[PDB]
């Protein structure tokens, strides 16, 4: 047929193993949703094994690039970590090159640009990874960009990468309705205690969980911060008592 | 490996041609004292922004160029474009012509089809913008070809845009004529009537850098 | 049937086969084991190839490697695949020395090692490993940790690891006890007598532990600790 | 919910049923039936003519093998039924299980259609018999009318023994090849 | 059973067997007869040349590394004169870099990887040889090699088309270790050749290659005139 | 563990009875059969009528058929199921043996299930001829039926005579195939 | 709707129709076997009535 190969285009004008990478993503059950209000954004993982008597602490979603600009790559556990260096050795290359810090967007083309020239040959086979890079750039305005294993520098408000990406666009968009809507103009740069309920709230409300406190680790990277702080524990069983 | 056809053809450039048949619709019009260049930013939601996604991007101060096919090729040949337009700019004075543009670009797209172990070019670029000889309004098929249209679409159903243009385009049109009659083309064929800012229009305006037209601005266009 | 030929090639459900084949390798080969404890890390190997051979030496098959003074590397699977990783796991701690002149640390040297298998899978040319690389050290103000990187990289931080024949044996016999309890020196007769369960009395295995508050380095077991075995209980 | 405990405790039958009849009840009809049409015997010594006597002494025999036939098919079927519910999910690629799980169906189903086309096979050795009996009422002198109703008698008997040896057989290639892939058959893609 | 997995190197069968290299390692039980027995101080290796025709002169099978490495192929020979040279210049490199004798466990290693890194590659094919490296260096010891990477320190080795009637004849002799006798133990390798030889055929009359090294003992081949006298007749 | 013995010894009889069967049971059936239609014979002295006088004579000639056919079906039903008694467990790739095996078992079930048809053909012919002989009877001066006749027994002498010579050439080749490819059978995949 | 490429899941479809119409094909066929049930004992009665005294 037309899908042994990733080269070739088939009769209807349709690549299918880009397609057939990201239903990859879509099978690993594992999902990282991310919003982005007024200078906070914030990640949260799921920490899950990607599919007894291993270390918990261990077992990530998370990853940073540099010092000010985080991300969460989700997919299959050996193609995740081999994007994180393949950003870790990209950035640090733009700082030597460039003299000033890189941009989430700078960042984020580029590593859709490496992803690219692998389509065209049939050399190797795409990275099965998806990832949501978050920073804020020099103009105090935090960002968040989205990457499929195709070339994509979409860029969201809001995003839900994982498994549940084919009906998660209405919770977060119900959600971010109850805060645009419900605009607070005296904000003193708390969103980093609003923000943050707004994203827990939301992995809660897409995946029915109770006591989600070991199994949920979120970063934020607001401004005053500006680190890509991972969240502590004691914090974030605080935060899960916030909705009652 | 694109290989021929016995009955004279490529068929993976054949291919190439089916995918940019269902992609987001362009339109490339060619008035007389400048060009412009529409889309159709389908949105699938509300958590995309409008400030990252682009189907209209720059290649210098006076050239403007759109897609029709894949989203993810958009960065790459544009990468080409913009170094192209910049290593013409170093080994000569002015910016780059047009024609030395979309010969150059040409160049790639069609290397990207004989040269064994890669897949052709989906999607079809339109270079527009001022020349020193006036306007020109280029096409680029992922065969390699090109042709030097004066109005035309090339996106999903540009059969029968193509039909609404030829009955709807003189040889002199101003500017303000061409744009109403760019979103009468698009609206013509576009699903639904949720028209509203979901347009990046781009204009040479008569011998001036290229402004992409902004959300306020196109919906003074769009109520005529 | 049909996308399970070369490793570039993707499944339509979203899996990805001939790297899913050589899990089927390593789960039948000679198996390992390597667990953490109040003083040390132990590790072992079960080479249970007796009926086929048995001209070779009394320890001549020994699978314990070391990168240097303080980290432990056992196998799981194809002999020759395994040894040209130790070769990537050693020639990574020279590295690591000449450029920084500090023993490697075990998050930085299981992630080098990780992106050297799993780059494996993805050219056409080449074909992935066929091992289960087990890394492990015990610092001296930190416990131990035990890295099971399977092949497709997932360097997942362990406690207690057993991969081969029995992977899912040993598993239901290691919750006997937590284990950061009781020192090293008595965990090894808790070892031996999971061994006879699930196969004689045979000198064909061959451990080493890290840890016996002898200098924390790596050495093996003596010829005067394995005679203390008890055969019965 | 009350029929999920009901079916669930089928499904629980089932596979009891499949251990026991491979561990107990087809190795005691494999010595039965050997114990019958015993593999020493020279050759010809069972395909043979000492024995042979409507025939009165095919009847008896038939109805035996009416009972063979009936109690193979029931066990084949439950232990064919056992492996099609332990057919997995079917994917593409890592099917090597799937191929063993077919591969039993396929001899299983085989063996059974034979023990089925048994009965048929029956009511055409009458059929035929009734015709030709038939005509001997009507042409008494012809003699190969006569010699067909002997020769008739002489094939079915002999074509029942033969059955007997296929019956034997099919028990024997169906048991050794249920072994050797047992751990293939129960866990296909572990 | 679909046989797909059968013509590659890369292709893995679903019961995690790589069959390209499984064909390798039956390739060299279609080989002569070989058999190396360690003593206490020294290590004899007894090849069995294959005289193809009757005018014709018989294959060489034991061949020399060093004065105290020596090896006997079994296999293929095209896979066997290329590894032997690329042994070679890796032993008298270890004697022109340096100068103490090139350690024989260090010196596998760097032969096993010439097996290794010419398997993984789709375009190069595995090497279909058995080598049984006979050595000495501070003990006598009898390495041998695979066309998967893979090594075993025996202590009594048999390659070949009746190995197996050989491997018995090992199996139930563990009395070499201990009394060496030099001129005895060679009367033991004999017999492991003459009772595995070609289904009680002769074919011993200086067609059978010897060689011994030890403690003072270089790689020295059995001279013609010297294995005949008593050493092919004791049974 | 009566079971279990019974098994085990069956599996050994059989094994013996191959051998047997191969080292004495063919070979004097080649050089029997060989015997009756000796292959140096010159052309014409074995596929004849010459010595043709119901047909008494043809009655004998099938009596010994019946022989020949029984003995037959015994030793290679035999010798078969222990071909497959030795099939391997199924393996993806490296089982061009069992394709031997499975090739063995082809040439064997093809010349078991052409001997087995002769006993089908033997009822066609005494029920076509009677039938036959009643038109002779109800008709006696249309000439071309007592010539069918006739015909019909040096046609039936005919196929008796080819069907030994299928016996023959059956035998040898089976022999010839099986000890050519002795390793494999055995030993399919060591 | 039929597309070249990614249609393994009309396949587990494809599957349940083939093997649902093998069930349906064999359901349907008892309703002409019991026809040939009674046909059959009909035909061989009327022989036992004109032969009554062939016991076969």
């Amino acid at each position: 047929m037309y899908d042994r190969h990733l080269t070739i285009f088939s009769p209807d004008g349709n690549l299918y193993q880009i397609e057939y990478a990201i239903k990859a993503v879509k099978n690993t059950n594992i999902t990282s949703v991310g919003v982005k209000g007024e200078n906070c954004a914030v990640i949260i993982s799921q920490k899950k094994m990607a599919t007894k008597l291993l270390d918990y602490n261990n077992i990530t979603n998370i990853y940073n690039i540099t010092d000010e600009i985080g991300c969460s790559m989700v997919g299959m556990p050996g193609d995740c970590l081999s994007m994180v260096y393949k950003a870790r050795s990209e950035a640090s290359e733009f700082l030597y090159s460039n003299g000033y810090n890189v941009n989430a967007e700078t960042l984020c083309r580029n590593i859709c640009d490496k992803i690219q020239v692998y389509t065209q040959h049939a050399y190797m086979r795409l990275h099965a990874c998806s990832g949501m890079i978050i920073g804020i750039d020099e103009n105090n305005k935090p960002e968040l960009f989205k990457f499929d294993p195709s070339g994509f520098c979409a860029g969201y408000r809001a995003c839900v990468i994982g498994n549940k990406e084919q009906e998660s666009i209405s919770v977060l968009e119900r959600l971010l309705e109850k805060r645009k809507k419900k605009i607070q103009q005296e904000t003193i740069d708390e969103d980093i205690r609003n923000t943050t309920i707004l994203a827990i709230e939301a992995l809660q409300t897409i995946l029915a969980f109770d006591l989600k406190a070991s199994e949920i680790e979120v970063a934020i990277v607001s401004t005053k911060n500006r680190n890509f702080t991972q969240i502590s524990e004691k914090e974030i069983d605080n935060y899960l008592t916030y909705i009652a | 490996l694109t290989t021929f056809s016995p009955t004279g053809k490529l068929v993976q450039i054949e291919y190439a041609l089916n995918r940019v048949s269902s992609s987001s619709p362009a339109l490339g019009i060619r008035a007389k004292n400048g060009v412009i260049i529409a889309t159709e930013k389908k949105s699938p939601n509300e958590l995309i922004e409008e400030n990252s996604i682009f189907k209209i991007q720059q290649i210098s101060e006076h050239i403007g160029i759109v897609y029709a096919g894949m989203p993810g090729d958009f960065r790459v040949l544009l990468k080409r474009a913009r170094k192209e337009a910049i290593r013409y700019s170093l080994q000569y004075g002015s910016e780059i012509l047009v024609k030395e543009l979309v010969k150059i670009i040409a160049s790639i797209v069609q290397e990207f089809t004989q040269t064994g172990g890669v897949r052709p070019f989906g999607l079809s670029l339109l270079i527009c913008g001022v020349d020193v000889y006036g306007y020109h309004l280029y096409q680029i098929d992922p065969s390699g070809c090109y042709f030097n249209w004066m109005a035309t679409c090339v996106g999903k159903d540009y059969q029968n845009n193509m039909s609404f243009l030829e009955k709807r385009y003189n040889k002199d049109i101003e500017i303000e004529d061409a744009i109403h009659t760019a979103i009468l083309t698009l609206k013509e064929s576009y699903e639904g009537v949720l028209n509203e800012k979901n347009i990046e229009i781009g204009v040479a305006y008569d011998n001036k850098p290229f402004k992409i037209l902004t959300q306020n601005e196109i919906k003074d266009y769009l109520i005529e | 049937a049909g996308y399970d030929l070369s490793v570039s090639t993707f499944s339509p459900d979203g899996r990805l086969y001939q790297v899913e084949y050589i899990y089927k390798s390593i789960n039948n080969n000679n198996t390992a084991l390597c667990l953490e404890c109040k003083d040390g890390i132990i590790c072992c190997c079960i080479n249970s190839n007796m009926d086929k051979n048995k001209m070779i030496k009394k320890n001549s098959y020994n699978r314990i490697y070391h990168v240097n003074n303080n980290i432990i590397i056992t196998y799981s699977g194809f002999d020759g695949d395994a040894r040209n990783i130790i070769d990537r796991a050693r020639s990574e701690a020279n590295t690591y020395y000449y450029n920084f002149h500090t023993n490697i640390p075990l998050h930085i040297l299981v992630n080098r090692i990780s992106l050297y298998i799993h780059a494996y899978t993805l050219y056409w040319h080449m074909r992935p490993f066929a091992a289960s690389i087990i890394i492990s050290s015990f610092n001296e103000k930190d416990k131990g940790d035990i890295y099971c990187i399977e092949p497709n990289g997932a360097c997942y931080k362990y406690s207690g690891i057993v991969i081969g024949k029995n992977k899912e044996m040993f598993k239901t016999e290691i919750e006997k006890k937590d284990y950061k309890d009781i020192n090293v020196r008595d965990a090894i007769e808790d070892i031996y007598k999971f061994i006879l369960t699930s196969n004689n009395l045979q000198n064909l295995v061959n451990f080493s532990w890290i840890c016996k508050e002898s200098s924390y380095e790596f050495q093996n077991i003596h010829e005067e600790i394995l005679t203390p075995a008890l055969n019965k209980a | 919910q009350k029929i999920k405990e009901e079916y669930n405790k089928f499904k629980y039958d089932i596979t009891k049923q499949a251990i026991e009849s491979l561990r107990e009840r087809i190795p005691k009809r494999i010595i039965f039936f050997n114990n019958l049409v015993n593999v020493n015997s020279e050759p010809g010594s069972i395909l043979n003519v000492n024995d042979l006597d409507s025939h009165k002494q095919i009847y008896l025999e038939l109805e035996k093998i009416k009972t063979y036939a009936s109690e193979l098919i029931e066990i084949i079927g439950n232990i064919k039924l056992w492996i099609q519910l332990n057919v997995p999910r079917i994917e593409d690629g890592n099917n090597f299980g799937v191929g063993i799980q077919e591969e039993a169906i396929q001899e299983l189903a085989r063996v059974e259609e034979s023990a089925f086309n048994l009965y048929d096979a029956i009511v055409k050795y009458y059929m035929e018999r009734a015709k030709i009996s038939t005509k001997v009422l009507k042409y008494p002198n012809v003699s190969d009318y006569q010699e067909a109703v002997r020769e008739l008698d002489e094939k079915e008997w002999i074509h029942i023994k033969i059955t007997i040896v296929d019956m034997r057989n099919n028990y024997i290639m169906l048991y050794d090849l249920l072994y050797k892939n047992w751990e293939k058959v129960v866990k296909p893609k572990n | 059973y679909r046989n797909l997995y059968d013509t590659d190197n890369i292709i893995y069968s679903p019961e995690g067997r790589l069959y390209q290299v499984e064909y390798a390692s039956e390739a060299i039980k279609q080989g002569t007869c070989a058999v190396a027995i360690k003593s206490k101080d020294y290590v004899v290796v007894s090849g069995l040349k294959k005289c193809i025709s009757k005018l014709s002169f018989p294959q060489e099978k034991i061949f020399k590394i060093d004065d105290y490495i020596g090896i006997s192929m079994s296999g293929i020979t095209s896979d066997a004169k290329v590894l032997t040279k690329f042994m070679q210049n890796e032993c008298l490199s270890h004697k022109f870099l340096y100068n103490e004798n090139i350690n024989i466990e260090s010196l596998v290693r760097s032969v096993a990887d010439k097996y290794q890194k010419n398997t993984q590659k789709s375009s190069k094919r595995a090497f279909g040889v058995g080598l049984m490296i006979a050595a000495y260096h501070n003990e006598p010891c009898i390495f041998e090699t695979r066309p998967n990477g893979s090594y075993f320190e025996y202590d009594a080795l048999s390659f070949g088309a009746r190995s197996h009637a050989s491997k018995t004849y090992l199996e139930k002799n563990l009395h070499l270790f201990e009394e060496c006798s030099l001129e005895e133990l060679i009367l033991h390798c004999l017999k492991a050749l003459k009772c595995s030889l070609s289904s009680e055929s002769e074919l011993t009359i200086s067609n059978t290659a010897l060689a011994v090294v030890g403690k003072n003992h270089p790689w020295q081949e059995i001279s013609s005139l010297q294995l005949e006298e008593y050493l092919s007749k004791v049974k």
